[PDB]
RNA sequence: CUUGCUUCUUUGCUGACGAGUGGCGGACGGGUGAGUAAUGUCUGGGAAACUGCCUGAUGGAGGGGGAUAACUACUGGAAACGGUAGCUAAUACCGCAUAACGUCGCAAGACCAAAGAGGGGGACCUUCGGGCCUCUUGCCAUCGGAUGUGCCCAGAUGGGAUUAGCUAGUAGGUGGGGUAACGGCUCACCUAGGCGACGAUCCCUAGCUGGUCUGAGAGGAUGACCAGCCACACUGGAACUGAGACACGGUCCAGACUCCUACGGGAGGCAGCAGUGGGGAAUAUUGCACAAUGGGCGCAAGCCUGAUGCAGCCAUGCCGCGUGUAUGAAGAAGGCCUUCGGGUUGUAAAGUACUUUCAGCGGGGAGGAAGGGAGUAAAGUUAAUACCUUUGCUCAUUGACGUUACCCGCAGAAGAAGCACCGGCUAACUCCGUGCCAGCAGCCGCGGUAAUACGGAGGGUGCAAGCGUUAAUCGGAAUUACUGGG
């Protein structure tokens, strides 16, 4: 009964996922009151001042252009917290997100949101979930009525009633108890016919649905949901009892050898975005690191395992209510933030002297947009540096012809809106306005073994072009130039880097 | 600035009054002697040099003053009280 | 305060002291009142390793100088009856 | 750092025998020596004074594989000894390493010299020498290693060694491959053709 | 209850120690040349001086008192940060006895100081806190020595006359005050002096020197890295502690800037090491450790050190090596020229025989390391075979570099050659395409249809992991001539 594992047990995983304009950002500052602490261009972590256990959130852009960093970042988080609104429904981005969650059977808790506005019949959205995603539900609550007149909260498994008051979304205000399920006051407060209309859709629920389970919760075949909204200061308060009781340790994690658990050593925090920081005077690029196994110490040596060097690291940046605060070490199951330029990618393992690695990296091929032609021409270094800088990640990749000129913004997604936002800083000060220019593929990247590829560079040296972090593929412009690369044979070990 | 060795200031302020104090005590009965050279009496010259005397040598000898300022003054107040005489 | 002490010229990997009399307060490379003798670490047997002076050394004992390690285990070194 | 290229070329290009195909073969007639340096060798040139100076100083340099900045270095070495600085510049020339293991026969021409230095082979007093700018003190010895000697490209090389001059300045056991280095070269005796004033008055301006 | 295998409340009792008082260090080490044309630096002297820590000599170290932090209880503020009512200790503070070659005075005479701790123990006495015996360490007063610092004088240390008179505490004296100290350093009175054509006052520039580059020498530019001095720490000014700062990581005020806030109020100064922005043509890593030296404290063990010892990048500069060697004519193939005979590329390449420098991998392996710790034999000390200093001697040992330098073995000539020029100066030749268009160029200069001068090809020359261009200094320039011109 050691307190390592004993507090090991109280470090939990829930990052948050759900549909554009669904409420991110309003239930994260609002579980920030909870611990005593365009749309969606950032990704935030909160390790919390809680009272009971400390449970990580970690944010991410939900769109369909976006959400390109969720998909190995969901696999960091055991946990899985889905967000859907009665307005939006079961669309495409939960099919998307299911597709992603169910490759490592994720217990899934549900909330649904936006309980100002209108909602439809309770029993229409469950079947339409578990229709839509083929995975069924258990119910604990249903507020009142609908419009505006959801004024309550109904427990089952808890048998408790709790009321609502309007206008706390600025201070934290609590409202009485009211114990009873069959208490005539409840009716005379909230209202005769409608609680009786509540009582026969929960006896709908006890007649219509099953009971929670505990091993099958583990595998997420029957997700349970939660109910409130996330402007009234109301709903969230009791999703921190859940959040204790329901999600259990964090899971191990599978290698190439097998899978590590979290009571061994030699940390595994490997590194999943090189996320676009903002500079006050330094970079450090970001480290969100998998440190799950082990307990920390302040003057520990990492050996990087892809280039296989004893680095010494000893300044580690903790998310301390979104600050990144002082020199602090914790306890095992948090995600840090340390001083890296420019020698740390995607996905770079970290053991101390296990050299295997891990079944990551889910990214996908981009598809190419068209150009930056330096407006005001003078000062060009800092798009040579500072675009070269965010070529590193995985959503920009910035490309180099041999002819200095015309160099190609590499974007997974549609909106580059970002990287344009993103030009607006410290050392960024070009305007770069876009136009349409056709460039057709992703310039899939292949680079060839020794005594071959000299031949490729002498045959057509005019046809090549420097890529983020010196690769030469071919050249992206059609198809019919990737089926002569093809036919040209370059016969090598085939290298993704995406 | 944030220092672990910011004690020497404070202390130091603990110095300035007290130390300085003595010195104010002293200077005043080096003018009293002054007082004197200004009255004319050669007998209260000589008590006011005999009762500034043994604390000018006592703060000569705790460091405060460095045994040559004190010389100088009881050479020179003596030189004016016998030339008073 | 003065102190006779080994001053570290030389080239890099490559160490050469130089004992030297000299203030505390002054750099090791810094300023000196004379140098006398000499020692080298990677001076194995050859024709010459190690010289000392002991008059001069002995007439900065009779003025005060406060000797180290070192030097003092370099007159170790120099014994007066081997 | 070394030529490695047409080392014949250089002797119709000087039209003096530079020795550089010394050769287990005697001389060669196989290059159309004196008439035709390269293309246009049939051109008689004006040969000025800085003509021939630069002439003399590459010739004596691919005799002696030296580069310009070394030889210049040789220059600044010669120039602060006694004497005169003509003797003492072939003086330092002769005294390179790899010029004495050519001079024993241990080798066919200066390259094969220059490797068989390079490659761990050469010792000298005991201690292994691989740079063949090393500056050979009078009264040493000169040998090969146990596990470098006669593997054959000593051997027939050093049949050559019974065709040359064999000069006084050092002597050769020719028993067991362990020379003997003595007092310095007189002018007077190395190869009587080469001219040290026209690369003083080049070095002098 | 396996009554000893653990949990548990008290307990500074031991090893040690967050915070606090106090002692030392912070005035050294590190960084820059902004300001400064002499208040700076260098050379040579001088007296009217100071000096903790180092050390020599001579004495004392006797006897007392009162506060305060930390702490206790409450309270203002979110934090930063205190206030009120009480208590206590010291090598912290302050009195009392005495005091000498110390201070004053011609002398008589008067005055000036402290602090005790740690190890071990025989007799005596133990209110059994211990006095006592010894050793180590620390304090006070004076005289010295060294180190460092304060002060003064002479000479030397850029340009401008399109910079000609400047100065009024100014120059000198007397008296008072001030500094470790002469000194208008600072005040009261008296005279009109003081500097200046040997460049006084004013403007611009500049850290100074030992030195560096060039030059036969005399000279010219520079002084960035090594070292000494000076000045500075966002700017200006001022004081306190301290022997030493009129203070980089100390204080206050005036100004500008940044950040937090609950908005009542506070915090800050990378011309330190790294690192960031702007500028530029131009310059690096947000790295390891006290393993060695040195600095700080301690008796010692121990602690810190971005100085340093290194590690990573850059051909930025110097040095050395390799990218093969010997043989090899059919004088092969391809390119170029031609008189179309042939020549050149060319022993170059192919073939054969050997070799593996340096890199790759796998194994041995110094030196940078002196010390320090435990213990033994013990010479001193003492009453003591006890504590402590020192010397032999026994043992476990102290490396970031470091998979070190270096050596051995394995695979395969196998992974490793470019840049400028070719009319003269100045080293090296032709052909083709345009034709004062395109272009090259350091100067004279070519190209106006048969260019040794543009571009391309072949070939050669020179230098070599560097080669050309650009930028600065000197020589040539006796075109700043004193050497050395008119
Ligand atoms: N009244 C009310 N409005 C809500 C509630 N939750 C979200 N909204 C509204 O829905 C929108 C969602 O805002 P936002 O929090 O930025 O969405 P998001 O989830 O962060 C977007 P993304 O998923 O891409 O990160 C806003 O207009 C917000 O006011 C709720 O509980 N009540």
């Amino acid at each position: 009964l050691s307190p390592y594992l004993q507090e090991v047990a109280k470090r939990r995983t829930f990052a948050i996922i759900s549909h554009p304009d669904a409420g991110k950002t309003t239930i994260t500052e609002k579980v920030l009151l909870f611990g005593q602490a365009g749309i969606s261009i950032t990704t935030s972590v909160m390790q919390f001042p809680y009272h009971d256990c400390l449970v990580n959130l970690l944010d991410t852009p939900g769109h369909e252009d976006f959400s390109e960093d969720t998909y190995r970042t969901l696999t960091a988080v055991d946990c899985c917290l889905m967000v859907i609104d009665a307005a939006k429904g079961v669309e495409d981005r939960t099919r998307k997100l299911m597709e992603v969650t169910r490759l490592r059977d994720t217990p899934i808790l549900t909330f649904m949101n936006k309980l100002d506005r209108d909602i439809r019949d309770p029993m229409e959205l469950l079947d339409e979930v578990e229709n839509e995603l083929k995975i069924g539900c258990a119910p604990i609550t249903w507020p009142i009525g609908c419009g505006k007149l959801f004024k309550g909260v109904y427990h089952l498994y808890k048998d408790e009633t709790y009321l609502y008051q309007s206008g706390k979304g600025h201070t934290i205000q609590e409202v009485r108890i009211v114990k009873g399920l069959n208490n005539p006051d409840l009716d005379a407060a909230v209202g005769e016919d409608l609680a009786q209309q509540l009582r026969d859709e929960l006896e709908l629920v006890k007649g219509a649905s099953n009971e929670f389970d505990k091993e099958l919760f583990l595998a997420g075949e029957i997700t349970p949901v939660f109910f409130g909204t996330a402007l009234g200061n109301f709903g969230v308060d009791h999703m921190l009892d859940g959040l204790v009781e329901w999600a259990p340790a964090p899971m191990p994690r599978q290698t190439d050898t097998r899978t590590v658990e979290a009571s061994e050593d030699k940390f595994t925090g490997f590194v999943f975005k090189i996320q676009a920081n903002m500079d006050p005077k330094h970079r450090d690029r970001v480290a969100f690191m998998r440190v799950v196994s082990g307990k920390y110490e302040k003057g520990m040596k990492l050996r990087q395992v892809r280039t296989a060097k004893d680095v010494v690291i000893s300044d580690a940046l903790t998310f301390m209510a979104g600050d990144r605060s002082h020199v602090e070490e914790a306890y095992p199951g948090d995600i840090l933030g340390l001083h890296n330029h420019g020698t740390i990618q995607i996905g770079d393992t970290f053991t101390q002297g296990e050299m295997m690695k891990f079944t990551g990296i889910p990214n996908f091929a981009p598809e190419l947009f068209r150009r930056i032609r330096l407006k005001d021409p003078l000062k060009q270094k800092q798009l040579l540096k500072g675009l070269v800088q965010l070529s590193e990640e995985g959503a920009v990749q910035v490309f180099r012809p041999i002819s200095n000129n015309d160099l190609i913004v590499g974007a997974v997604g549609v909106l580059q809106f970002d990287v344009v936002v993103a030009r607006l800083k410290s050392e960024y000060n070009v305007e770069a306005v876009y136009e349409s220019v056709n460039v057709a593929t992703a310039r899939w990247v292949e680079c060839a073994d020794a005594k071959k590829f000299e031949e490729f560079k002498r045959k057509n040296e005019s046809q090549l072009a420097l890529d983020g972090g010196d690769n030469l593929a071919y050249i992206a412009t059609s198809m019919v130039n990737l089926r002569l690369a093809q036919e040209r044979y370059p016969d090598v070990q085939f290298h993704q880097t995406r | 600035n944030i220092k672990s060795a910011k004690k020497r200031a404070i202390q130091s302020e603990k110095a300035r009054k007290h130390n300085a104090s003595r010195r104010s005590m002293m200077r005043t009965f080096i003018k009293k002697v002054y007082a004197a050279i200004e009255a004319g009496d050669k007998a209260a010259a000589q008590k006011a040099f005999n009762e500034m005397q043994p604390i000018v040598d006592r703060q000569a000898a705790k460091g405060l003053i460095h045994k040559n300022k004190a010389a100088r003054h009881k050479a020179n107040l003596t030189a004016q009280i016998n030339k008073l005489a | 305060m003065v102190t006779i002490r080994l001053a570290r010229h030389g080239a890099k990997k490559r160490p050469f002291y130089q004992v030297v009399v000299a203030d505390s307060r002054n750099a090791r490379n810094g300023r000196f009142i004379e140098r006398v003798g000499f020692f080298n670490p990677i001076a194995s047997e050859k024709e010459e390793g190690t010289r000392l002076d002991l008059d001069r050394i002995a007439h900065w004992v009779g003025q005060g100088a406060t000797i180290s390690d070192r030097v003092a285990a370099l007159i170790k070194e120099v014994n007066k009856a081997a | 750092a070394r030529y490695l290229g047409p080392k014949l070329k250089l002797s119709r290009r000087e039209g003096t025998d530079l020795f550089l195909k010394s050769g287990v073969r005697a001389i060669d007639t196989k290059c159309k020596i004196e008439q035709a340096p390269g293309q246009h060798g049939a051109r008689k040139p004006r040969l000025s004074d800085y003509g021939v100076q630069l002439r003399e100083k590459q010739k004596v340099r691919r005799i002696y594989g030296v580069l310009e900045r070394q030889f210049r270095n040789y220059y600044k070495e010669a120039a602060r000894l006694k004497g005169n600085t003509g003797e003492n510049l072939l003086a330092l020339l002769e005294g390179r390493l790899d010029n004495v293991v050519y001079r024993m026969g241990f080798g066919a021409t200066r390259a094969e010299a220059r490797q068989l230095v390079s490659h761990k082979a050469i010792m000298v007093n005991g201690r292994v020498v691989n740079i063949a700018s090393y500056q050979v003190s009078p009264n040493d010895v000169v040998s090969i290693r146990e596990k470098a000697k006669k593997q054959s490209r000593v051997k027939a090389a050093l049949e050559l060694a019974e065709q040359r001059e064999k000069p006084t300045w050092l002597e050769v056991d020719a028993g067991k491959m362990e020379g003997t280095f003595k007092r310095k070269p007189e002018r007077s005796d190395l190869s009587a053709d080469i001219n040290e004033h026209l690369i003083v008055e080049l070095y002098s301006k």
